[PDB]
């Protein structure tokens, strides 16, 4: 994915391709089985990027926490659809639009998604209390 | 190619063409492309210019596929070209606005003497063609002179000024006393 | 029967940013050539892992003009060229305002202004983490317009520093054939730029051969003894009869005003070479074109007191060196403009290019940084227990 | 938080401020949308800490793990409070005791709760084997 991130699928390649490299990146990384006075700042600044990739990775990969998957690297939410959002079916959703130009489509639910996940993440949190109220 | 012109004190229209006749993305942008106006959808952009005070458009008109953009008040340095880029082409107008005034301010006496001021916006090559109530036909380039004026000059002068193909009419109020 | 949600991690989905990005650039950090002290200073030696891992069929608008990572290119190499150029004394100008007296009184900067060199460096740009640098083999584009078998990169193609208007030096290439770029056909403006799929050849030399240096109380003339070229140009016709059918094809004014925009203005020996409007600059074409028929001749000489294409107002350099220069090439292609207008009946005539912003972007087409937006929404069935 | 860490508050503000600057860091982080020859040193100096971040960051944000939240910024226990313990209830507690000055009331407890607390964890290993004990 051109970057220690963005690694799980290659571009163009429309979804279906990429959610399943997911795996194979996983099962291909399981296993394991001149030099300048100055070549100092170049690994100095080649340090940073593999620092911040972690660090995003986390930063949401970690706030993937509110969204109940954080560290993870596949959710499946628990909200109702929206048609009005896309109105797509998994057929042509994941063999077309590599997503690049898929998500274009859908460029302002961005944070209508956001809401209503960490919406049914506390949703799950009062349903859990209900349930705790008698034992 | 389609210019307009305006009169620093006056408005002008541009005009943006759009054969889905549906209300689609276009976007007003001058030569080396700031944002001035542009259709965001349903909305307006108010581009990051000099114009971020004057520019608007005629706005029912888009859900019509004709998007307009006029100059308020012009003064000299909104001349510019613009472009509107509706779908896949850039039409492109452009706007060569001037203004004119004389010498005299309020005093005038007869057999005595008057000037011109065009001012025009840099790259313009007009002609000033000048009348007045007597049909002194004033012709020259921009400092236009004359050395009689007496009272049957009274009455302003209908001046003129051709700027690539066009022209654009003007007062040289004339009162004496 | 009804519809929820899911949404998850990872999933390509590069929508629009155009932020910071950085360089590779393998610098010597030996060359005392400013171009690597840059290149090194604030630039760094190569990444030798590219993977260009070609798209599927995507549908993306690599809207070249919307790609403010060529301005930032822009904003580098102005940082890059004034500890690269030293201007002995810049006469540069200002006012504040004050409402028409703006008081724009000429300052004058003075400076230390030595020699050192100058050769280009294929420098490339890389995309942040989370970020991805399109790429496109395609073109064409009509000017924005997908790529099938491209696709991303890590860093990105050699895109070099030097400068020049219409016609480059020690350049690029142009990949397949050559395209033009532009938009609506009622006024115009809207500059047109191919990219030629050849090369060329362009060479200035001046050994000594003019001793004496003035005429009145010569060295700065410059004769460039260049080639003979017109097939290319001959290719630059028919292009233009493709896209301004009906029209015989001329050039026909070269107008004129400051140097730098007509001129074949280029950067060696620091300095440039300034010619009229007499070469190369002419023929028409109805079924033919209007020239003529080694290093035969062409008369491009340098001035000292230049304009700067970064930002408005004079500069003045020094003194230049006794002789033998040599410069070469590689024409990626050309930057034009009709002439046009409204006078005209069927002759029809291009005509001119100091806007960078476009000069380095005969090279980025393709490049449209985005960050990933690696989560993702989709319907699935997937609700939860009440 | 005075450091790249520290990051879901502001101190003297009290425990309910940090509480919610929380979810605003992760909402305000979410989008994104001279030089001396010894500047080498410094830079050098530099990195250390943003790594020690990461890694201390992890290094018990890792060890979360026995804790059952590793990787995401916000726990909820499973235990039996002692009043013995603090004795305060949400609305002073959060507005109040600018934590800094809060945890000092409980100084003590500071591993009384991580007992508690692995020991829960294990509870629920015993429970799930209990559970499985059958099917
Ligand atoms: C999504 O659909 C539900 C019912 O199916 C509706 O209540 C809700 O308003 C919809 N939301 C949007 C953003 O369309
Ligand atoms: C939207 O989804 C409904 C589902 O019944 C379908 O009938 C309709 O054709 C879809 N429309 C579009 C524009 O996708
Ligand atoms: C993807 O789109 C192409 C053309 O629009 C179509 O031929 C193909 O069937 C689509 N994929 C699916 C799974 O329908
Ligand atoms: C996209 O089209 C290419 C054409 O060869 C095809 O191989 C590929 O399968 C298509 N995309 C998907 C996701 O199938
Ligand atoms: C959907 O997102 C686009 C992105 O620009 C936005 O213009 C549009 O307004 C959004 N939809 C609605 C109904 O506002
Ligand atoms: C104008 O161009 C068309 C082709 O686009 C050609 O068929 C036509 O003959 C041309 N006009 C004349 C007068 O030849
Ligand atoms: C601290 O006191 C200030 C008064 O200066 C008040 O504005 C603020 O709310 C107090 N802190 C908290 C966390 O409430
Ligand atoms: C904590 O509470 C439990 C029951 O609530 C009790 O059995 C235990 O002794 C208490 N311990 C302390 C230290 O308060
Ligand atoms: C301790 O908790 C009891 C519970 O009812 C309460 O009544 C009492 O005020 C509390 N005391 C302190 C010092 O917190
Ligand atoms: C916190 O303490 C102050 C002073 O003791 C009081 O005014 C304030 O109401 C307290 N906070 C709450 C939530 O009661
Ligand atoms: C609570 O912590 C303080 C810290 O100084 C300590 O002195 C005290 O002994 C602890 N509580 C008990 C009951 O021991």
């Amino acid at each position: 994915g051109a970057v220690f991130l963005g690694f799980l699928g290659v571009a163009g390649s429309t979804m279906g391709a990429a959610s399943m490299t997911l795996t194979v990146q996983a099962r291909q990384l399981l296993s394991g089985i001149q030099h300048l006075l100055q070549l100092t700042v170049w690994g100095i600044k080649q340090l940073q990027t593999r620092v911040l990739a972690i660090e995003r990775y986390l930063k949401d990969q970690q706030l993937l926490g509110i969204w109940g998957c954080s560290g993870k690297l596949i959710c499946c939410t628990a909200v109702p659809w929206n048609s009005s959002w896309s109105n797509k079916s998994q057929k042509e959703i994941w063999d077309n639009m590599t997503w690049m130009q898929w998500d274009k489509e859908i460029s302002n639910y961005t944070n209508t998604i956001y809401k209503l996940l960490e919406d049914s993440q506390n949703q799950q949190e009062s349903n859990e209390k209900d349930l705790l109220a008698l034992d | 190619k389609k210019v307009v012109l305006g009169k620093k004190g006056d408005t002008v229209e541009l005009t943006c063409t759009a054969s889905q006749k549906k209300s689609i993305q276009f976007h007003w942008k001058n030569s080396n492309q700031i944002k001035i106006l542009g259709n965001q959808g349903s909305f307006l952009t108010k581009g990051p210019s000099k114009l971020n005070d004057r520019a608007d458009s005629r706005r029912s008109l888009w859900d019509q596929g004709n998007f307009p953009l006029i100059i308020k008040n012009l003064k000299i340095e909104d001349s510019d070209t613009y472009i509107c880029e509706v779908e896949d082409q850039k039409e492109e107008v452009q706007l060569l606005v001037f203004g004119l005034t004389a010498n005299s301010d309020t005093h005038l006496l007869q057999g005595q003497s008057l000037t011109l001021t065009l001012e025009s916006p840099p790259g313009s090559s007009p002609s000033v063609q000048c009348r007045s109530p007597r049909g002194k036909n004033i012709q020259g380039g921009k400092t236009l002179s004359v050395s009689q004026l007496e009272l049957q000059d009274s009455g302003t002068w209908t001046c003129t000024v051709l700027q690539n193909q066009k022209k654009v009419e003007f007062k040289i109020d004339i009162v004496v006393l | 029967g009804n519809l929820w949600v899911t949404v998850y991690y990872g999933v390509p989905v590069w929508k629009e940013a155009t932020t910071t990005l950085f360089c590779a650039s393998d610098a010597k950090a030996y060359d005392t050539e400013v171009h690597n002290v840059w290149a090194t200073h604030a630039c760094v030696p190569t990444d030798p892992s590219p993977q260009e891992l070609v798209l599927e069929n995507v549908t993306e608008n690599f809207n070249m003009w919307k790609n403010e990572m060529v301005n930032q290119m822009h904003e580098d190499v102005i940082s890059l060229w004034d500890q690269s150029l030293k201007p002995c004394v810049k006469l540069t100008p200002l006012c504040v305002t004050l409402e028409c007296l703006i008081n724009c009184n000429t300052s004058a900067i003075t400076q230390a202004c030595p020699k050192v060199s100058f050769e280009p460096i294929p420098i490339h740009y890389c995309t942040p983490a989370g970020y991805a640098i399109l790429k496109c083999n395609d073109k064409t584009f009509n000017g924005t317009g997908p790529c099938h078998n491209v696709s991303t990169v890590q860093c990105t193609h050699g895109i070099k520093p030097v400068v020049s208007t219409q016609l480059l030096l020690n350049g690029s290439l142009a990949e397949g054939e050559i395209i033009i770029r532009s938009e609506n056909l009622t006024n115009n403006v809207k500059t047109i730029l191919v990219h030629l799929n050849q090369s060329v050849e362009i060479v200035c030399t001046r050994p000594n051969n003019n001793t004496r240096k003035s005429i009145r109380i010569d060295i700065r003339q410059a004769h460039c003894n260049i080639s003979k070229w017109h097939e290319t140009l001959k290719r630059v016709s028919e292009k233009l009869a493709e896209h301004f059918p009906n029209k015989t094809i001329n050039f026909t004014s070269s107008s004129g005003g400051d140097l730098e925009i007509t001129t074949h203005s280029f950067t060696c020996r620091g300095e440039f070479f300034y010619c009229n409007t007499s070469g190369l600059f002419n023929s028409t074409y109805m079924p033919n074109g209007t020239y003529l028929h080694s290093s035969i001749t062409i008369p491009c000489r340098i001035k000292q007191i230049i304009n700067m294409w970064q930002e408005v107002g004079r500069a003045m350099y020094a003194p230049p060196i006794e002789g033998n220069i040599t410069c070469k090439s590689n024409i990626t292609g050309l930057l034009l403009v009709r002439d046009g207008g409204t006078e005209s009946n069927n002759t029809e005539t291009n005509n001119g290019g100091g806007d960078m912003r476009d000069n380095w972007r005969s090279e980025l087409y393709k490049y449209k940084v985005v960050e990933i937006k690696p989560l993702g929404v989709a319907p699935t069935a997937c609700k939860r227990r009440v």
